[PDB]
């Protein structure tokens, strides 16, 4: 992506489908790598960090390749039991509504990709859960989220805020 | 143009689209242009350790006595850590008129007694030609027959002074058999020497060899045997050759050949080994020997 | 011993799908380039089919665990959730170790695409210098005329070395005899003789 | 055996599919378990995981501030070769290109 | 061989 | 002929069959494949040819690894001797292709391009290792185990079928 920024700041297409392919094909190895480890927590903190790169791709690299997860990655870290991972997918989340938002602006990515992450959106507000059960039995709707955000939820808060 | 084709061949090379070439028997090279006789005829039944030379940067055949005296101050620095060194160009050891032309490292001893004769070559290495640039003169292969000392010398000044790297060259058992098909598919008469294929079994304790030293007609009459399509040797036939080899000593000593490794394959045409010490080049058909080296040469660079 | 059988039912509700996938593809009974096109197309809507499986047990599952550990609040002591305040804690150590990563990170994105910048800027500043220098070339070119550059180029050569001998042998001449080298104001700027 | 094995392998995928739509999520047998003892592994294997996550964030924290500074200082040098490259492009234009060969030759 | 030789 | 579904599975037993002609080697990367203390009880077997002969009571075999000695050509021509005993239901998931003794690359009687094309003719993995030696053999027969309960259907989400077509 850093080299491909610069090929829009030096003057596309066969070279935006080789990296939106790479994350395709990443997204589908880190969606049967949970399948082999029993979507292991641990193995899901570094494909979100994969994901934590690839939200903020339209922001960053100015590159029209906002690409949402696949369905087993994001909804297996949104059905997860460690906060530590579920505010990284939020954030990843306000992450791309963020992108989204802006390739509205400058402007496939238009039709599909709002769809899925709309999809997404509509799966994850309406759940927002054990780690959550956990966080509120270590403990009004508004007194509960002020006591998460303090405690860390950087990413609820940001996705929140939406 | 310059360097992202080589990243295509070596792209190609590793991708592994289907190898096994129909690659043509030798054929009787008359010694073309000027090949110096002497020079030639003292360059062939000398075992040459090969090496898979890189291309040589800032290269010219024209600054060849200020090499040399460079070269020779070198190699005699390292003594002190009686030698004369002649570079010397051959005119005719290439396969194509655009491969760079050999040249030959010679350190002479008082008289004439050639001490180590490295030669350098480039002969049907059009795949590399066509990916360096112009400074560079792409020499795969490279020939030492002196001592390893003299060679580990040399190689490290060629190194210091044209950014040109020696890998040894090893010719794999796979290879090792191909040459050892194709040159007993040669129109070669008056038989040098005896066909023999040294294998080394891998036994952990123990270092057996055998010497499967084939009569060169008697390997000729079976090589007809397993070859059908004329002109060019299949790895279907250069296995069938093998194979042969295989059920005609497992026949008798119940050992499996097919279960050990080529190490030597001496032959009429070319004796070639496994380890380096490899090009032994009895018949003048070496611009095909020396082809098959330089294109295995390159595949090490590439 | 149940986490082992849950292993074992975990297990052969596989293989039994196994056997089934087997059964039906013995009860079943051309363009190879699409004959894999056709196959990756399977691995797609498999892929649709056992993903959406997965999302729907992991949602029945942790339905369940929530609703099983939402007995433990009005459970007792329960040391599992002393560990749960170990776990609290675990958390907040990585999500603010996140927050510092997704400052960090947004820095050091910004200064490698300011070095990315500042590094085809330079390749095309230095290949602007070198195709210069190249220009040069052509002044060089413009000296290899010879009708008179040459000659008095061999007159530099051929008289320096002679400036080159009698100079080597003042350094050898203001040394071996009574010199007195230095101290003298004449000999003072003809020593330290210029390279 | 490639193509006999591609129609296999297409058989075979078929079966499957049917077999996974036909999968629904079998939780009406679940665990005649209070599933604390589930629940509770899990929160276990999250603290198995958490401790040694955080153990991999804490790493990656600390080779993004090293790589920072790197990049900082990568960057300081970058920046100080881009002017040293542009002033030394600016001077050397009209500078050196500005030689006559009769300028040459009456240097010499 | 077959124990020519 | 062997079959991939002949003989019921075990309870825990992801029992693999290495398929070679050298025993050494197959008997080390045994040792290096039950080496560590997995979760599943593997029943290793070892052998030259795939004839294998006929002996009930042999577990239901999930995995096949046909080890190919690139130095030695009998290791291979003694494979395609032992792939004509083999079920095209077997081919799926469940064989995989080793290649030890690749990588030192002198010693290859074989070229690694024909056993790439031996193992793609069949439409199977091919993992490349070097099973001389141990710290090469450890890292792949654990490479071997995590591709057993994956055709043996230990890890509960992915097939043996489910595996060539991400190892494809």
């Amino acid at each position: 992506l850093l080299w491909l920024s610069m090929d829009i700041h030096m003057k596309l297409g066969g070279s935006m489908n080789s990296v939106s392919k790479l994350i395709h094909y990443v997204g589908w190895l880190s969606t049967t790598a949970m399948r082999l480890e029993s979507n292991n927590t641990f193995l899901l903190h570094f494909i979100l960090d994969f994901y934590e790169k690839v939200c903020d791709i339209y922001i960053n690299y100015n590159l029209p390749l906002v690409v949402l997860f696949p369905p087993g990655i994001f909804y297996s870290a949104l059905l997860s039991l460690d906060t530590s991972i579920l505010n990284q997918l939020c954030f990843i989340m306000h992450r791309y509504r963020k992108n989204l938002t802006a390739a509205k602006k400058n402007e496939n990515f238009s039709s599909k990709t709002y769809q899925e992450f709309n999809h997404y959106l509509t799966s994850m507000v309406g759940c927002l859960h054990p780690s959550f059960l956990s966080y509120a039995v270590s403990f009004k709707w508004s007194w509960y989220l002020d006591y998460l955000f303090s405690q860390g939820l950087q990413g609820l808060k940001l996705f929140i805020r939406s | 143009t310059p360097l992202q084709k080589r990243l295509e061949s070596v792209r190609k090379q590793s991708s592994f689209i289907l190898t096994p070439p129909r690659r043509k028997i030798p054929q009787c090279s008359q010694l073309q242009e000027d090949v110096d006789p002497q020079k030639v005829a003292f360059l062939l039944h000398k075992q040459w350790t090969l090496y898979s030379l890189t291309p040589l940067y800032k290269f010219s055949y024209s600054n060849l006595k200020e090499y040399s005296r460079l070269l020779n101050a070198f190699i005699v620095a390292e003594k002190q850590k009686d030698i004369k060194v002649i570079f010397s160009t051959l005119l005719g050891m290439k396969g194509t008129q655009r491969d760079p032309e050999a040249f030959l490292v010679q350190i002479v001893s008082r008289e004439g007694k050639v001490l180590w004769t490295g030669w350098f070559c480039c002969v049907f290495g059009d795949s590399l030609l066509e990916t360096v640039s112009e400074d560079f003169t792409c020499l795969p292969l490279f020939l030492a027959n002196g001592a390893e000392s003299n060679t580990a010398i040399i190689g490290t000044w060629f190194q210091k002074t044209f950014d040109c790297y020696f890998s040894p060259l090893a010719i794999n058992a796979f290879n090792l058999s191909w040459m050892a098909a194709m040159w007993t598919a040669c129109k070669m008469d008056h038989y040098v020497a005896t066909t023999e294929f040294l294998w080394s079994v891998p036994c952990s304790p123990q270092s057996l060899d055998i010497s499967f030293a084939i009569h060169p007609e008697d390997a000729k009459a079976l090589w007809d045997s397993v070859h059908k399509t004329p002109g060019e040797v299949t790895q279907e036939e250069v296995d069938l050759f093998m194979d042969c080899l295989y059920s005609h000593f497992h026949r008798h000593f119940k050992i499996h050949l097919s279960a050990t490794r080529l190490v030597r394959v001496s032959t009429s045409v070319a004796s070639a080994h496994t380890d380096g010490k490899i090009k032994i080049l009895c018949h003048k058909y070496l611009i095909g020997v020396l082809a098959y080296l330089t294109e295995l040469a390159i595949f090490q660079i590439e | 011993r149940m986490t082992l059988l849950l292993r074992l039912r975990a297990q052969t509700k596989q293989q039994l799908l196994e056997y089934k996938s087997m059964v039906d593809a013995s009860e079943e009974k051309k363009q190879i380039e699409a004959k894999i096109e056709d196959l990756e197309n399977e691995i797609e809507e498999v892929k649709v089919a056992f993903e959406i499986k997965k999302l729907a047990l992991d949602r029945m599952r942790l339905s369940t665990a929530l609703k099983k550990n939402l007995e433990k609040i009005s459970r007792q002591s329960s040391v599992l959730m002393d560990n749960m305040k170990h776990l609290l804690e675990l958390n907040k150590l990585i999500m603010k170790s996140q927050q510092e990563s997704w400052d960090l990170e947004e820095k050091l994105l910004d200064i490698r695409k300011k070095r990315l910048q500042l590094k085809q800027a330079s390749e095309s500043k230095l290949l602007e210098i070198q195709t210069e220098k190249n220009k040069q070339k052509i002044d060089l070119d413009s000296m290899e005329n010879s009708e008179r550059i040459k000659i008095i180029r061999q007159n530099l050569q051929m008289e320096i070395k002679i400036t080159t001998v009698i100079q080597h042998v003042f350094q050898n001449l203001i040394l071996g005899s009574k010199v007195n080298w230095a101290e003298d104001p004449a000999l003072k700027e003809i020593v330290l003789q210029l390279e | 055996a490639q193509l006999s094995l591609l129609i296999m392998q297409v058989k075979c995928l078929t079966a499957e599919l049917s077999q996974w739509q036909k999968k629904t999520p079998e939780t009406i047998p679940l665990t005649e378990d209070v599933l604390i003892t589930l629940g509770k592994e899990e929160f276990q294997k999250l603290r198995q995981d958490l401790e040694m996550v955080l153990s991999t964030k804490e790493s990656k924290n600390e080779k993004l501030k090293e790589d920072l500074e790197r990049e900082q200082r990568w960057l300081d040098e970058q920046q100080q070769i881009m002017e040293s490259l542009n002033v030394l492009h600016s001077e050397l234009k009209n500078k050196v290109e500005t030689f006559s060969e009769s300028r040459i030759f009456n240097e010499l | 061989e077959f124990i020519i030789d | 002929v062997l079959r991939p579904l002949d003989k019921l599975p075990g309870l825990n037993t992801a029992t693999i069959l290495l398929v070679g002609t050298e025993d050494a080697l197959l008997q080390q990367l045994a040792d290096s494949m039950l080496k560590e203390d997995c979760a599943s009880e593997l029943k290793v077997h070892l052998a030259k040819s795939l004839p294998l002969p006929s002996s009930v009571n042999r577990p239901r075999i999930d995995l096949i690894v046909f080890v190919v000695n690139l130095h030695s050509k009998y290791s291979l021509q003694n494979t395609e001797e032992s792939l004509r005993h083999v079920d095209a239901s077997f081919f799926l998931g469940k064989v995989c292709f080793l290649a030890t003794g690749a990588g030192r690359e002198s010693h290859c009687s074989i070229h690694r391009h024909t056993v790439v094309k031996l193992a793609h003719t069949y439409q199977s993995p091919l993992l490349y290792c070097d099973l001389e030696v141990e710290g090469f053999r450890a890292t792949m027969a654990q490479r071997l185990v995590r591709v057993l309960q994956i055709c043996a259907g230990h890890v509960p989400g992915v097939s043996a079928l489910n595996l060539l077509s991400l190892l494809r």
